[PDB]
Order: C-alpha cells, then sequence, then structure tokens
RNA sequence: CUUAAUUGCGAUAACGAACGAGACCUUAACCUACUAAAUAGUGGUGCUAGCAUUUGCUGGUUAUCCACUUCUUAGAGGGACUAUCGGUUUCAAGCCGAUGGAAGUUUGAGGCAAUAACAGGUCUGUGAUGCCCUUAGACGUUCUGGGCCGCACGCGCGCUACACUGACGGAGCCAGCGAGUCUAACCUUGGCCGAGAGGUCUUGGUAAUCUUGUGAAACUCCGUCGUGCUGGGGAUAGAGCAUUGUAAUUAUUGCUCUUCAACGAGGAAUUCCUAGUAAGCGCAAGUCAUCAGCUUGCGUUGAUUACGUCCCUGCCCUUUGUACACA
C-alpha cells in the first residue's frame, strides 16, 4: 500500500448518473505547477485536501 | 465466592427423579430442566428446603436435593402457599396438588382428554390442531405441523 | 457444559502467573486464554485484588479493567 | 459536620445504611419474603432472597423525609417498570401495595416515620434523627 | 363542569338552525343572533306563530311558563323561485345582477343537480370580485348551501357573496394587499 | 428560497418615484420608517417591506435604477 | 389564566375512502 | 495546581483537570499527533470535550458536521441499529470506558493512537459506478477528505457487532487492538481488511 | 316488547338521526362524526392550525 | 438576580445570589446528580472561570420538566444565565465580559435558549415525517 | 437565468391588471421589559423539625405572617429584516460561507386555497334522497338464540423478538399532551383487607385548586444469568382467584403456578426518512359497560448521512406528429 498526494482548490461540477461522483481541480504542494481534475466518491469543496493510491491517472465524466 | 477446591464432589448431572438435571448450571436454574417446576418454583423450593442458592445442584451432593425432592413432592407441608402450584381445586378431589416429572402432560393431558372425553368444545379444538381459545385461526397458526 | 465445570486444580498455576507481558486482561479475558466458563470464575478475580502483583483501575458495572504491578 | 441526608444521593444512603436495620433483630417480616415478587409486572422475584426489603424500607424514608407525605399509591408508581404482556408491548405496571402497607406498619416498628395529616405519612422527629444520625457517619470513612 | 358547558352554549345554539330553516323558512329566515327576510309571518296572525312555539320551547326544551349581503339569507332569497318554477339560466343571474352595484364586491351562484337526467348538469353563475383565499375570506365571504327537493332529482344550491372590504362595517378596512400614497 | 413578492417590489419602486429625497441607507434605523407611509396591514410586511428597500438606497452610490 | 384548546379530531370523510385524512377543530376558552 | 474548595463537598481530585496540564478529563490530550494527511481538519480533537455529550447545532447545515471531537463523531457513529439508536448515554459511557484501555499496552496514550487508528481506516479509492445498467462498471476515484473520516468513522462500527452476537466479549473491549490494528496497519482487522477489500478494486480501473 | 338495554351503543343514539354509528361522547354533545362538521361552526368549533 | 434554564420541558428556576453555599438540584446538593456518567456536563459554569468563593451562592435548581439529561442542560444553563447575571447590576463588568468570553470560546448551550423544540406529528404516519409502509 | 412557486431579474407587441402561489391565520419557542396572582413558582418572617453547632445544611407550617415577576403561565405589544460583512455575480434576480445570535430549509410545523376535472367513494350518516322494490306469514319495529372472529391457503397495516449497548432484580425517579359526577356515580388521592387481580373505606375534584409532581417507559445506578434455543422467546396448552356486565361459552379483560412452539437477524422484493429529523420509549385522548398488538396526538432519548442528480419511477412547461374531440 504505496505513498503519495494532492489536494483541494475550487469546486466546479457533479457527474454520475445518479449525480453522486464529484470530480474538481485540485493541486499538489511541492513543484506548484501541477494541477487535472479528479473525481471523488466523499463530499468536497473549496479547500480539502485530496487521498488517492496512485500518481496520475485522471478520470472523467463518469457515464 | 472463591476457590471451592474439591476433587469428585460433585456428581453433574443427577438424575432428579427421572430428570437429566446437568450440573454446570445453577440449581435453581438447573430444575428448569425439570418437569413441572420452572423458573419462580425453584425459587421456592430451593430455598424454605434451606439450601443456599448461590451454588449449583452438580456440585451438591445426593442430599441437599432430597430435601428439595420433598419440599416439592408435597410442598403442602413445610412453608409453600396455595398457588404456586399447578393443580389447584385440584378439580375432582379438592386435596391441591402439583403436577411434576414427566408427567405434566401426563396430567395436562388427563383433562385434555376428559373435556375431550364429554363433549366440551373447548378441547375440541387442540383435538383438531386449532388454536381453541377464541384466536384467529384464519391468519394464523397456519401451518403449525 | 462444553468445557470448565468447577473443578480444574489440574493445571491451577494460572492463578496468579497470568497478569503481564500483554499488559491487560479483565473480566471475560478468564474465559480467553483456553481455561473456562465464566459462571465459577465470575467472581474469582478479587483472590488476587486483596493481595498480589496487579493494578486498580475501575468500578463500573458491566465491565473490567486491570494490568500488572508498576 | 452539618449533615443532612438529603446531603448524600441515591445508594450510598440506602444500600449501606440498609445495614443498620437489618441489624436491628425484630424480623418483623409478615413470612412471605424470599417466596414475593413486588409487582404484578415481573416474572420472577426480587434477588438478595432473605432481605431486598432489609433495604426497600429505606427508599420509603428516602423520598418521605425529603419533601411532604407520601402514601399507598405514590409508592406502587415507581417500582413497576416494563411489563412483557406477553407477546403484546410495554406498560407501565403498578408496584406492589401491600408490601408497601406494613412498609410503614413494620416502619414505625423501629420508630422512624410517623403519619400525616393531608393524608399521607410525613417524616418523623425520630426519622430526622436517624437519616442524619447514619449520613454524618459514612462519610469520616472513605473520600 | 366548565367544557362541558360552553359547548352546551353552542350545541344549544346549533339545533335551533335545525328548527329554523324548517319552519321559518316560508317565512322568511336569515339567521340566529332573529336576522330574517320577511318578518310578519314569524309573528303570526297578530300572535299565531309568535308564541305557537315559545310555549313548545319550553314544552320540549326544559323550561317553564315564562321564562341581502348575507348568504344564508340570500341562498334561500330565492330558492323558492326555482321550485315555484323559473328558468334556472336567467333567474340565478338575477341575484348576482342583484347583490352586486349593492357596493358589493364580488358574487357566485351554483345549482347542482339533475337539469336533464345524465351525469347531471353543474352550471355556475359569478359576477364580481370573489377574493379566496386565505384567512381573509373568513372575513370577507358569506356562504350558504341549501338541498332543493323537487319532485325527480334533488339537486342542490351554493351561494357565495363576500363584503366590499372598503365600506367594510366592521374589521380590517380593505385587503391586506393594499398600498398608496400621495403625489 | 429568499426572494421577495411583487407587492413588496412595485411598493418599493412605487416609494421612490417622487420621495428620491428622505430615506436612510440601512435596515434598523430605518424600519418604523415603515410603520410609517403605507396602510400596511401586516407587522411582518413592513419587516421585509424594508429587507428590500435594503438595496434601493444601499446602490444608490452605485447607480440609479429602474423606473 | 392557562387556556386549553377542546380538540375533535375526526376524519374528513362520512364514508371510508380516501386518504386516511384527520382534522382537528378546535375550541379556545377564556 | 490551585488546591481549593467552597462551601460544598469538593473533592478536589476534580478541580484538577483542567487548571493543570490540560488534559482529558482523565488522558494526557495534547500529545495528539495526526498519523496522516488524509484527514487533518476533519478530525476535530483540540479543542476537548470533558465528556462526549456536547447536544450542540453541530448537524444544522452542511459541513459542520466535523467540527466537533472526533470523539463526539465516533460516539454517534456506534449507537444505532435501532434497538439503540437515540440513547447517547450508553455510548458515550463506554468512550471514557475503554479509553483506559488504550493506555495499557505500551502505554502510547490512547487519542493519540485514535488518528493512529484512522491511518488505515476509511478507503483510499473506492469504485463509483457508471449509469449504464449491467456489468456494474465502476470507475475507480480516489477518496474525498471527508469519507475517510466520516465513513472511516463509519467503517468502525459497518461490522463491528457481528463479534458480539450471540457471543461472550464485551463491545467495550475491542477497539485497541483493531486501534493499534489500524495503527499498524494489520492483516484481521475490519477497518484496513475492508479497506484493502473497497480496493481489490485498487490500481485496476484507470 | 323490550329487555335489558341500559349501556352500550344501542343505548345513545345520534341527537339528528337516532344513528348509534359514530358516537362521539366527549364533552356531553353526543353526536356522530358524520353528523357533526355539518354542524360545526356554529358552536364556535373552528379551525385556526 | 433570578434566572431560567431551559432545554426543553426542563425550566430550571435558577435562584443565584450572594446566599449560602450549596449547589442544590431540586432536592439534594452536587450531592445528588446521578448521571455519574455525564455528571461531568454541569462541570463547565465554572471551571475554565474562577473555582470557588461560593459560599454565597443561591444555587438552588429545581428542574421541573424534561428528563434526566434535559434538566443537566437546564442547570448548567441556569447557572449560566445566573452566575453571569450576577455581574450584570451587582458586581463589576470586565469580568462578566472576560469569562462569558471563557464560555463562548467553547459554548454548549449556556446562555443560549435553545431554538430547537420537537415537532407535532402528523396522521397518517409513525410518528411527525414518517408514513406508513406503502401497500401496493 | 433564478425561485418552493407564472417567484422574480431580464427579454420583449405589448402595456398595465385581478384570482391562484405569496400576503393572511394557529402553534413551538425569547423579552431579566411595562402589565401580573396560596389556584403559579421562588426567596423571606412570628416562628418549628433534625446533623454539625459561632449560624449555615434540609425542610415543615391546606382560614401563621412578609416579600418577588427570574422560572411558569399570557394580556398588551417588541423583536428578524436573511440585518451586516465576505464568496460568486453579468447589470442584477439570486444561491454556497461568517458573525450576530432566542431565532437562517420560506425561522420550524401547519390552516386556508384558482380555473377545470373524474360515471371516483358514501343511498351502511343525515327527517338529503328522485324513481322503482316493499307496506300485516313485512324487507317495517321488536323478543329470543346464533353469526361478522368459523381454517389444507395466499396477502395487507402491525405487536412481541431472535438476546451481552441484552433479560431478571432491587432502585434512582424524568415528562409533556390531556379528560373527568345532579336527578348522579365520572376523575379517585388517601386510609385499610389482599398474593396480585381486585376488595372495602373515606376523601378531595364541575376542575391552573383534587386525582397529578398522572413519582411513565426506554431509562438507569447497583447487582445478578456466561450462550443451548437456555431464563433470550413467550406461542400453543392445563389448573386455580378476580373485575364488567340480564347476559363473558368460541378463552372480553386482568393477576398467580406449571407449559416453553418456532425464530439462530429473514429470499425476489419493498417502504419511510434530512434535525430536536429518523429511530427507540412509554403517556394521554377517541373508541369505551367492557376490551388494543388501532387511531389522533404527546413529550422523554436522540444518531448516521446528503444539504446533490435525472439512472430508474413519476409529474410540470415548451417544441413536434396525429386520421383522436366519445379525446
Ligand atoms: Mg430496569
Ligand atoms: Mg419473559
Ligand atoms: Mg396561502
Ligand atoms: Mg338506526
Ligand atoms: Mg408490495
Ligand atoms: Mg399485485
Ligand atoms: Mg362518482
Ligand atoms: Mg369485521
Ligand atoms: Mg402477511
Ligand atoms: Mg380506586
Ligand atoms: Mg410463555
Ligand atoms: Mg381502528
Ligand atoms: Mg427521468
Ligand atoms: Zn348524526
Amino acid at each position: 500500500t504505496p505513498v503519495t498526494l494532492a489536494k483541494v482548490i475550487k469546486v466546479l461540477g457533479r457527474t454520475g448518473s445518479r449525480g453522486g461522483v464529484t470530480q474538481v481541480r485540485v493541486e499538489f504542494l511541492e513543484d506548484t505547477s501541477r494541477t487535472i481534475v479528479r473525481n471523488v466518491k466523499g463530499p468536497v469543496r473549496e479547500n480539502d485536501i485530496l487521498v488517492l493510491m496512485e500518481s496520475e491517472r485522471e478520470a472523467r465524466r463518469l457515464r | 465466592s472463591l476457590v471451592v477446591q474439591e476433587q469428585g464432589s460433585f456428581q453433574h448431572i443427577l438424575r432428579l427423579l427421572n430428570t437429566n438435571v446437568d450440573g454446570n448450571i445453577k440449581i435453581v436454574y438447573a430444575l428448569t430442566t425439570i418437569k413441572g417446576v420452572g423458573r419462580r418454583y425453584s425459587n421456592l423450593v430451593c430455598k424454605k428446603a434451606d439450601v443456599d442458592l448461590h451454588k449449583r445442584a452438580g456440585e451438591l451432593t445426593q442430599e441437599e436435593l432430597e430435601r428439595i425432592v420433598q419440599i416439592m413432592q408435597n410442598p403442602t407441608h413445610y412453608k409453600i402457599p396455595a398457588w404456586f402450584l399447578n393443580r389447584q381445586n385440584d378439580i375432582t378431589d379438592g386435596k391441591d396438588y402439583h403436577t411434576l416429572a414427566n408427567n405434566v402432560e401426563s396430567k395436562l393431558r388427563d383433562d385434555l382428554e376428559r373435556l375431550k372425553k364429554i363433549r366440551a368444545h373447548r378441547g375440541i379444538r387442540h383435538f383438531w390442531g386449532l388454536r381453541v381459545r377464541g384466536q384467529h385461526t384464519k391468519t394464523t397458526g397456519r401451518r403449525r405441523a | 457444559a462444553q468445557h470448565a465445570v468447577i473443578l480444574d486444580q489440574e493445571k491451577y498455576d494460572r492463578i496468579l502467573k497470568e497478569v503481564p507481558t500483554y499488559r491487560y486482561v479483565s473480566v471475560s479475558v478468564l474465559v480467553d486464554r483456553l481455561k473456562i466458563g465464566g459462571s465459577l470464575a465470575r467472581i474469582a478475580l478479587r483472590h488476587l485484588e486483596k493481595e498480589g502483583i496487579i493494578k486498580p483501575i475501575s468500578k463500573h458495572s458491566k465491565q473490567a479493567i486491570y494490568t500488572r504491578a508498576t | 459536620p452539618g449533615v443532612s441526608v438529603r446531603d448524600v444521593a441515591a445508594q450510598d444512603f440506602i444500600n449501606a445504611y440498609a445495614s443498620f436495620l437489618q441489624r436491628q433483630g425484630k424480623l418483623e417480616v409478615p413470612g412471605y419474603v424470599d417466596i414475593v415478587k413486588t409487582s404484578s409486572g415481573n416474572e420472577m422475584p426480587p434477588q438478595d432472597a432473605e432481605g431486598w426489603f432489609y433495604k426497600r424500607a429505606a427508599s420509603v424514608a428516602r423520598h418521605i423525609y425529603m419533601r411532604k407525605q407520601v402514601g399507598v399509591g405514590k409508592l406502587n408508581k415507581l417500582y413497576g417498570g416494563a411489563k412483557s404482556r406477553g407477546v403484546r408491548p410495554y406498560k407501565h405496571i403498578d408496584a406492589s401495595g401491600s408490601i408497601n402497607r406494613k412498609v410503614l406498619q413494620a416502619l414505625e416498628k423501629i420508630g422512624i416515620v410517623e403519619i400525616s395529616p393531608k393524608g399521607g405519612r410525613r417524616i418523623s422527629e425520630n426519622g430526622q434523627r436517624d437519616l442524619d444520625r447514619i449520613a454524618a457517619q459514612t462519610l469520616e470513612e472513605d473520600e | 363542569s366548565k367544557k362541558r358547558k360552553l359547548v352546551a352554549d353552542g350545541v344549544f345554539y346549533a339545533e335551533l338552525n335545525e328548527f329554523f330553516t324548517r319552519e321559518l323558512a316560508e317565512e322568511g329566515y336569515s339567521g340566529v343572533e332573529i336576522r330574517a327576510t320577511r318578518t310578519q309571518d314569524v309573528l303570526g296572525e297578530n300572535g299565531r306563530r309568535i308564541n305557537e312555539l315559545t310555549l313548545l320551547v319550553q314544552k320540549r326544551f326544559k323550561y317553564a311558563p315564562g321564562t341581502g349581503l348575507s348568504a344564508v339569507a340570500q341562498a334561500e332569497s330565492m330558492k323558492f323561485k326555482l321550485l315555484n318554477g323559473l328558468a334556472i339560466r336567467r333567474a340565478a343571474y338575477g341575484v348576482v345582477r342583484y347583490v352586486m352595484e349593492s357596493g358589493a364586491k364580488g358574487c357566485e351562484v351554483v345549482v347542482s343537480g339533475k337539469l336533464r337526467a345524465a351525469r347531471a348538469k353543474a352550471m355556475k353563475f359569478a359576477d364580481g370580485f370573489l377574493i379566496h383565499s386565505g384567512q381573509p375570506v373568513n372575513d370577507f365571504i358569506d356562504t350558504a348551501t341549501r338541498h332543493v327537493l323537487m319532485r325527480q332529482g334533488v339537486l342542490g344550491i351554493k351561494v357565495k357573496i363576500m363584503r366590499d372590504p372598503a365600506k367594510s362595517r366592521t374589521g380590517p378596512k380593505a385587503l391586506p394587499d393594499a398600498v398608496t400614497i400621495i403625489e | 428560497g429568499r426572494v421577495r413578492t411583487k407587492t413588496v417590489k412595485r411598493a418599493s419602486k412605487a416609494l421612490i418615484e417622487r420621495y428620491y429625497p428622505k430615506l436612510t441607507l440601512d435596515f434598523q434605523t430605518n424600519k418604523r420608517l415603515c410603520d410609517e407611509i403605507a396602510t400596511i396591514q401586516s407587522k411582518r410586511l413592513r419587516n421585509k417591506i424594508a429587507g428590500y428597500t435594503t438595496h434601493l438606497m444601499k446602490r444608490i452610490q452605485k447607480g440609479p435604477v429602474r423606473g | 389564566l392557562p387556556t386549553k384548546v377542546l380538540k375533535i379530531s375526526t376524519r374528513k370523510t362520512p364514508n371510508g375512502e380516501g386518504s386516511k385524512t384527520w382534522e382537528t377543530y378546535e375550541m379556545r376558552i377564556h | 495546581f490551585t488546591p481549593v474548595v467552597l462551601a460544598t463537598p469538593i473533592p478536589e481530585e476534580v478541580q484538577q483537570a483542567q487548571t493543570e496540564i490540560k488534559l482529558f478529563n482523565k488522558w494526557s490530550f495534547e500529545e495528539v499527533e495526526v498519523k496522516d494527511a488524509s484527514l487533518v481538519d476533519y478530525v476535530q480533537v483540540r479543542q476537548p470535550i470533558f465528556v462526549a455529550h456536547t447536544a450542540g447545532r453541530y448537524a444544522n447545515k452542511r459541513f459542520r458536521k466535523a467540527q466537533c471531537p472526533i470523539i463526539e463523531r465516533l460516539t454517534n457513529s456506534l449507537m444505532m441499529n435501532g434497538r439503540n439508536n437515540g440513547k447517547k448515554l450508553k455510548a458515550v459511557r463506554i468512550i471514557k470506558h475503554t479509553l483506559d484501555i488504550i493506555n495499557v499496552l505500551t502505554d502510547q496514550n490512547p487519542i493519540q493512537v485514535v488518528v493512529d487508528a484512522i491511518t488505515n481506516t476509511g478507503p483510499r479509492e473506492d469504485t463509483t459506478r457508471v449509469g449504464g445498467g449491467g456489468a456494474a462498471r465502476r470507475q475507480a476515484v480516489d477518496v474525498s477528505p471527508l469519507r475517510r473520516v466520516n465513513q472511516a468513522i463509519a467503517l468502525l462500527t459497518i461490522g463491528a457487532r457481528e463479534a458480539a452476537f450471540r457471543n461472550i466479549k464485551t463491545i467495550a473491549e475491542t477497539l485497541a487492538e483493531e486501534l493499534i490494528n489500524a495503527a499498524k496497519g494489520s492483516s484481521t482487522s475490519y477497518a484496513i481488511k475492508k479497506k484493502d477489500e473497497l480496493e481489490r478494486v485498487a490500481k485496476s480501473n484507470r | 316488547f323490550s329487555h335489558p338495554r341500559r349501556y352500550g351503543k344501542g343505548s345513545r343514539q345520534c341527537r339528528v338521526c337516532s344513528s348509534h354509528t359514530g358516537l362521539i361522547r366527549k364533552y356531553g354533545l353526543n353526536i356522530c362524526r358524520q353528523c357533526f362538521r355539518e354542524k360545526a361552526n356554529d358552536i364556535g368549533f373552528n379551525k385556526f392550525r | 438576580v433570578q434566572t431560567f434554564g431551559k432545554k426543553k420541558s426542563a425550566t430550571a428556576v435558577a435562584h443565584v445570589k450572594a446566599g449560602k453555599g450549596l449547589i442544590k438540584v431540586n432536592g439534594s446538593p452536587i450531592t445528588l446528580v446521578e448521571p455519574e456518567i455525564l455528571r461531568f456536563k454541569v462541570y463547565e459554569p465554572l471551571l475554565l472561570v474562577g473555582l470557588d468563593k461560593f459560599s454565597n451562592i443561591d444555587i438552588r435548581v429545581r428542574v421541573t420538566g424534561g428528563g434526566h439529561v434535559s434538566q443537566v442542560y437546564a442547570i448548567r444553563q441556569a447557572i449560566a444565565k445566573g452566575l453571569v447575571a450576577y455581574h450584570q447590576k451587582y458586581v463589576d463588568e470586565q469580568s462578566k465580559n472576560e469569562l462569558k468570553k471563557a464560555f463562548t470560546s467553547y459554548d454548549r448551550t449556556l446562555l443560549i435558549a435553545d431554538s430547537r423544540r420537537p415537532e407535532p406529528k402528523k396522521f397518517g404516519g409513525k410518528g411527525a415525517r414518517s408514513r406508513f409502509q406503502k401497500s401496493y
């Protein structure tokens, strides 16, 4: 069970047919030119903190 | 209590008048496992038969059950009031009785086969297998067997 | 009925040589380490409560909390 | 040291000082303790067999001391818990009233309480004695 | 008591009017207070109806020898007119012709039953400004409903009126919407 | 939601079509002004009839408005 | 004095059909 | 440690907990350290409660749900099963009951290892599913902050009573080595035996 | 031509109907509920909430 | 100088004045509490504040209504709304301002008369918002 | 765009309007304010009871004095306006935070309710009832007795649960909503007999006074039984004592002793639900001669989680097609 991080910036929108899954734009502290969107099952909003298990392979609009 | 020692003192499960009465459970609740005596009954009999019910019939002896096995084979004598027992006013000899043993249904089918013996509707229904006591046999007790 | 009647002096040594190395033992732990049942030993653990090498914590009801002397 | 029974709380005062009328010799029990249940809504008897009422009495003296008269009814309404009515719901059953009646005829049998004008049982001058007697001695034991 | 009493104030106050649009209707009844439409045939032949049943008010009700802006007056105002026989088309516009310029805001009259034996006529005749609804209707309306017993199929009226909130004659002075200032 | 009806607003515009001189620039100070110049039959209506005259004058300094 | 409302909760329909809708009338004394 | 009483009995073993080293009601409340970045600002600890029974207005709105102590929010994630929903005093008795059990093994101070036991607890990623209707295509999304507290503060009771049904051991007698297991990342717990399992769908779905 | 009918519902009859059905024996009015609400408001029984 | 303490149906008329010294709850003093678990709940109106010199207290509080829990809040608010009310027109102000500050940085329904009250039951339903199980 | 909304900003061959929603009305909260009382609640006095005893602990004083409006209750009114300042606006209409804070989902919960519908339900509510059927071996009314509850069975609202956050047992003892008796027997304190059921005896109460602090339950503190179907479970079943009632048999109902059946957390499905909510708990009132596992309400205890989307099921507004208008 490995290591790495990122964390929140600013909310945009919902997806999932049921409207549950939310993805939003967040950023990594070190080497701050780092940013791409990402879905998370739980609740987020402005300035929270992400938790994943891989480094960078993003998701998009869950049909 | 505490360390009670003893090597073979306790003839756990021990046949109290044709009843297998296992030992690890206390005596007031070991005779739950005896016919005709229930949770309350072995709280009276085993209390005025003067044996401290903090203990187990398993450990005890062949003795301190002996005077339980009489103070309720006829509780009518020493300090047992007149409704703690199944069959009051007997119904044929007036002499107040109690039904204990592999005999409870051998007396709970004594009258469950006497008004079942004289054309009384209150018996007919557990004869035909239905809930006699004016209960809605329509929605409930359907399978039951 | 399954195991533990009332007796066993057969390995009665574990009365005191029980409490350290896994700091915590209490009321039901009596039935844990392949020992007993719980009706002839529910009252057992104040033999060493009054003298020995153990340590007090609680006086609830439906509970117990104890580890050895430090 | 400035002591009132209304200065020590629940069973501190009653589950220990029952030792004292545990200790008043006169058996005074009409022959049915070990053989009753304290109320209609109960499936098995009290558990202190040759006792349970050497301790019940204090709860009577407990509520009577603190304010004015109580009576037969107002002490059937406490020990009547939720009844297993069978396969039907629970209820507030009513506690016993007969044991709660020589709760008093065997209560002045040591003399602690009195009776009331308004209909009831008011705490007695000797009652005020003993419960302020008993509560002033228990604290200089433990903290 | 007192609860079983102030009810009996009203529940005595009630059965009276069961006894009033039954016996004083043809004689022109409007409402206990005794409000009325016609008021002689209530007295009687100088005495025939005044006391024909005050003498029965006691020997039934436990006593002794000696002790158009309303709808309930307008829903029977001319309920006679039907069971006597006119057109149910223009007669109904007459009554809402009537009360409306009696300085009144709004009126509405419906007749329900078998005009011709079918799933039954229910036509409706309105005129004016009828606030409804909220609390300002309890203040500003009267509505009555009287079963009309003609020989083939019962019918039934539901008249409604409304008080001009301007010339209110009691309570609020206008609609709770009210807005006005000067230039 | 939080969005007042037209009788809150059509009145509020009829206030200040001839009454440009008057008013204050906020609520408490001003709300015994509104028991003042209409036959408002609700303590709670003129209560909120100032909650809409709030910003008619709070942005009197950021541009006169409709009608 | 404290006022006591007299409440009569009766179901809104003469027959036994519809949704099971009740309604409480009040009598308010003083 | 300000040793005073007034005209009523104050055993001063009480006027001691907070104008001293202000700790728990009985546990050192300051060496309180989080073991993960997954959950800071989202577990509350410090400021403390004396009793985990602040009956405040903390669920009135959206995300005030976690500005009350994790001590509190787990109070609530336990008292359920219908039989004991409501009935909050059967819960907070036991939390300050077995909070003692944690200062036993290797003492390590209970609440230090509590947020050490939200290390391995909730999920790193569960995998929500896509609309469809069929094979249940669930494309993996990583976890949000508040559901590795909230459903971590729930994935600690989702199946934690299945080891108290017709068996012997009491409720409070449990969590310390579920606590350390979640602090140790064990092989036997629930909250980590089932986050790893919430990610048997782990690195497959990207 | 008569036998004991002292108590019960055969005893009490509606004021407006003698309808033994739907009795409300509250506040000493003794009318049925079909029956009451028709004659409701005139007793000062109104609806507020 | 008197107040109320209200959580629910339980309102604790809170006597306070420079009186006698006792900590009463309808009955007996701080002696008789007996949650003995939440016993510590009324233990936050005078611990982040001055700890004592209250042999001149009027800490009589009668919680008639509510329940065991309903009335534990009712007396610590009874103290709150009555202890802070002592230094309002009787004694200095910049310790009321400067220890009701110590209340509100920890506030747990002290001078907040709790707005939260129950909801009426709606017919055709188990309780207020719940309904009967839908039959088709 | 936006709102709970044809609610509004805006756009505009529309303009200005009325109904509906909203406003309005009831209630649960707060006012240390004016107006307030042995029918409410608290200190206090001529004084009285008990522990310590230089004055406090806890009271008692139903025609013993003195006080108070903080509690209660509630007359007149005040107060919330999203007020103020941020986050995002577009020009706003506004939505997500924050402080104030008694009070931020329209403050919470309701009452009302437009234009029209539908062979919808009720003639088993109406002395509301058209017309028919019936009207002396009556379908009318009554008296006697039985039946609506009858069980190889399916189903719907439910109650008691499967037990160690449990059961038994002392015991601490917390409500609120509410009803109650004159040609009379309703609410029963409090006595006293009783094992309880209940008996009996007074007594207060037409009711902020008495029942009633409805001394409720879950609860809970202290103990107890260590996981079988065991007491969890109380079903079926036998014996005995009562209470209603001309009349309890097919147990009306209760209390006591023996009985001790599944059921070991429930398949396909399916419901209800967002805050003092769900859920648990018991309490009143309706029913009531009697009888709750029902109903309407009530407070005690009080979470989890979302403060979002059309994926399903439905509904509303546009566009479009029609050979439907009985739609
Ligand atoms: Mg209990
Ligand atoms: Mg049972
Ligand atoms: Mg409206
Ligand atoms: Mg009839
Ligand atoms: Mg279905
Ligand atoms: Mg079907
Ligand atoms: Mg129809
Ligand atoms: Mg039927
Ligand atoms: Mg079924
Ligand atoms: Mg009686
Ligand atoms: Mg049984
Ligand atoms: Mg029913
Ligand atoms: Mg859809
Ligand atoms: Zn009728």
